[PDB]
RNA sequence: CCUACUUCACAAAGCGCCUUCUAAAUGAUAUCAUCUCAACUUAAUACCCACACCCAAGAACAGGGUU
């Protein structure tokens, strides 16, 4: 990566470029997810995968730089949102209720004062439906609404 | 076997204090374990009339963890019987009032809706912190495993755990971050 | 076909590796030989059999009582060998059949003590507004068996 | 005597002393009573299992509402085990 | 090294088939508590009902009495067994 | 609540008096921007609590006082 060193002087210094591991097990895949057999096999828990696509101040990287699938870019974008809120990315700050699997922004959701009748009940969203097609090792699928 | 009648009978129906750490746990998934041990449904000697419930000590119930936006959406509604006395309060506000009441209401809803329910609630001991009284610490027998596996964060991965995971993609040599 | 270790890479259950059938059939031969030595040298104490007498399974030791809901058409005092024993346990071993045990292995005896009737047992039907009210009183026959002995034999 | 325990028939006081004397007759050391399991120690309904070890191998262990009760009862379990009069003994052959 | 359950706490379970494959022999002697796993032996109506409630961890209701109709329905010579 | 006034007069009253406490910045997806169902940062006390006779206590019971 390159940095913008300044003090009045402003210069740009290419510093310490990484590289991807030499042997993708699925070469001639397209996305770096697709190349490494990870099309449905990651969640918000595993932050070693999420952290590689994140700006050091917590934001996402654009799809052109990462070269992701469109699908997997929305999935990682969502999982990174769901992992900032569970406090799994503490060092991606710019400078207390425990959550996990939060689809919406916590300061934006009106409380359910009238949960409906049994045939029209307002449910609470848990997790994201972008992560439907993950490998469920249970028989029941993910309940996305509690 | 080969006990006398009275100490065998004492041994079988004796009740056991369980500890249950509720840090980073969901309250309903604590409430299920707690409810089973409060009714005595984890004993093969169980019967409804035989009164064989246990004690459940749940600690760290300030440190519960709702899944999804249940902190901001889930509503606890009560009514003082007076007119205009209907009080709906979200899970966050009620957790700032009393850091026991979410786990307490969860368990209290799980238990069978009968008259044994409040004797069962007087067997459950909720504490919001690491601090448990000494008279209760001298009763505990087994600590139950937490039902949710707390996912570790990026600070808590060791170096070899980070190194074992591959870098997936080559960044461009000139990109700013 | 490598997947890096994520949450959902592997299944969450730990893999078990079942032992190979050569050393496992040899190991079974060792165990059956041990238990057969316990049956030969009389190491066991008292037994309990699960016996499929009549239509149901009775868990049974020696010196006890079973109340059966039909007349067996035997005289009081007659001894009986209960076939269809399907579990036999001691303190340190059990033996369970697929689904029944060998007749040469286990022998369960039982005498008939008494042949009673049940207490009178009401059968009432009633539908409202229809004048529908029947009443019957039924007593089923019953016999009591006293399990005398569970003898076990070294035939493994 | 079917369904009756030994010390429902042969009543004794002080089973611990009796167990001590019997273990002297087999030329075994005096047993250490040694608290194996417990629950509800600070309540009106405790449960104890006192064990009785001889050269750090237990011979019997019994429950009780107090520690003394459980120790006496473990002494009784050991005495049933020395005399063959256990709950699991071979039944009477008639 | 396979164990179908952690043979640690109740009995050491050792399953077997016979050569005919007709009976399953289970062998299961008891697991004694180790000596190392042991500790040495250590050496008015309102307030009375609250005191009993708090003592036996029950509610207050079973300490109030009951009337004669319920005291006389009770079977004082109930059937015993075993 | 009764000092006055008024109905009245060992007192009760009112017409009389007293008291009444979502919005910013920053900022990614989408290198600009962008309020962000993106992340980060920022904006209940009071009250109450131990015979008999008279009573400002009172339907009875209860309560207060009886030095
Ligand atoms: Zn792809």
């Amino acid at each position: 990566f390159r940095e913008v060193v300044e003090t009045t002087i402003i210069e740009g210094r290419i510093t310490a470029t990484p590289k991807e591991s030499p042997n993708p097990p699925n070469p001639s895949g397209q996305c770096p997810i697709c190349r490494w057999n990870l099309k449905h096999k990651y969640n918000y828990d595993d932050v070693l995968l999420l952290s590689q696509f994140i700006r050091p101040h917590g934001g996402m990287l654009p799809r052109k730089i990462t070269g992701l699938c469109q699908e997997e870019h929305r999935k990682i974008e969502e999982c990174v949102k769901m992992a900032h809120r569970a406090g799994l990315l503490p060092n991606h700050r710019p400078r207390q209720l425990n959550r996990y699997l939060t689809r919406w922004a916590p300061g934006s959701v009106k409380p359910i004062y009238k949960k409906g009748p049994r045939w029209n009940r307002v449910r609470m969203p848990v997790g994201s439906p972008l992560l439907r097609d993950n490998v469920c090792y249970s028989r029941t699928p993910w309940k996305l609404y509690h | 076997s080969s006990f006398s009648r009275a100490p065998q009978q004492w041994a079988t129906f004796a009740r056991i204090w369980y500890l249950l750490d509720g840090k980073m746990q969901p309250p309903g998934k604590l409430a299920a374990m707690a409810s089973i041990r409060l009714q005595g449904l984890h004993k093969p000697v169980y019967h409804a009339l035989s009164d064989c419930g246990d004690h459940v000590v749940i600690m760290n119930t300030r440190h519960i963890a709702f899944s999804g936006n249940k902190w901001e959406q889930k509503v606890y509604s009560s009514h003082t019987g007076y007119p205009g006395g209907f009080r709906q309060v979200t899970a966050a506000q009620l957790h700032l009032r009393d850091p026991v009441a979410i786990v307490k209401l969860a368990i209290y809803g799980m238990l069978p809706k009968n008259l044994h329910r409040r004797t069962m609630m007087e067997r459950l001991h909720l504490f919001p912190d690491e601090y448990i009284p000494e008279d209760i610490l001298k009763n505990l027998v087994e600590e139950l495993p937490q039902p949710r596996k707390i996912p570790k964060r990026l600070d808590e991965y060791t170096q070899e755990e980070i190194d074992a995971f591959p870098r997936l993609w080559t960044p461009p040599e000139d990109y700013r971050l | 076909g490598y997947v890096p270790k994520t949450s959902l890479s592997s299944p969450p259950w730990p893999e078990v590796v079942l032992p190979d059938p050569v050393e496992e059939t040899r190991h079974h031969a060792e165990v059956v030989k041990k238990v057969n030595e316990m049956i030969v040298t009389g190491q066991y104490g008292r037994l309990f059999a699960v016996v499929h007498f009549a239509s149901r399974q009775w868990k049974v030791t020696s010196e006890d009582l079973i109340l059966i809901g039909n007349e067996l058409d035997l005289a009081c005092g007659e001894r009986i060998r209960l076939e269809k024993v399907l579990l036999v346990g001691a303190d340190n071993f059990t033996l369970l059949g697929k689904p029944l045990l060998g007749k040469d292995l286990v022998r369960v005896e039982a005498t008939v003590i008494e042949k009673t009737e049940s207490w009178p047992r009401i059968i009432m039907r009633f539908r409202k507004r229809k004048n529908f009210k029947k009443k019957r009183i039924v007593t089923t026959p019953q016999t009591v068996l006293r399990i005398n002995s569970i003898e076990i034999a070294p035939c493994l | 005597m079917t369904g009756k325990e030994l010390f429902e028939m042969w009543k004794i006081i002080n089973p611990m002393g009796l167990l001590v004397e019997e273990l002297k007759k087999r030329n075994v050391s005096a047993p250490e009573s040694r608290l194996t399991r417990q629950s509800g120690g600070t309540t009106a309904l405790p449960l104890y299992f006192v064990g009785l070890y001889c050269d750090k191998k237990l011979i019997a262990e019994g429950p009780g509402e107090t520690v003394l009760v459980a120790e006496e009862e473990a002494a009784r379990v050991a005495l049933r085990k020395l005399y063959g009069f256990t709950e699991n003994r071979r039944p009477w052959n008639y | 090294t396979y164990s179908p359950l952690p043979d640690d706490y109740n009995c050491n379970v050792e399953l077997a088939l016979t050569s005919d494959g007709r009976t399953i022999v289970c062998y299961h002697p008891s697991v004694d508590i180790p000596y190392e796993h042991t500790k040495p032996i250590p050496r008015e109506e309102g307030p009375m009902i609250e005191q009993l409630s708090k003592m036996f961890f029950t509610t207050k209701h079973r300490w109030y009495p009951h009337g004669r109709y319920h005291r006389c329905r009770k079977n004082l010579n109930p059937p015993k067994d075993r």
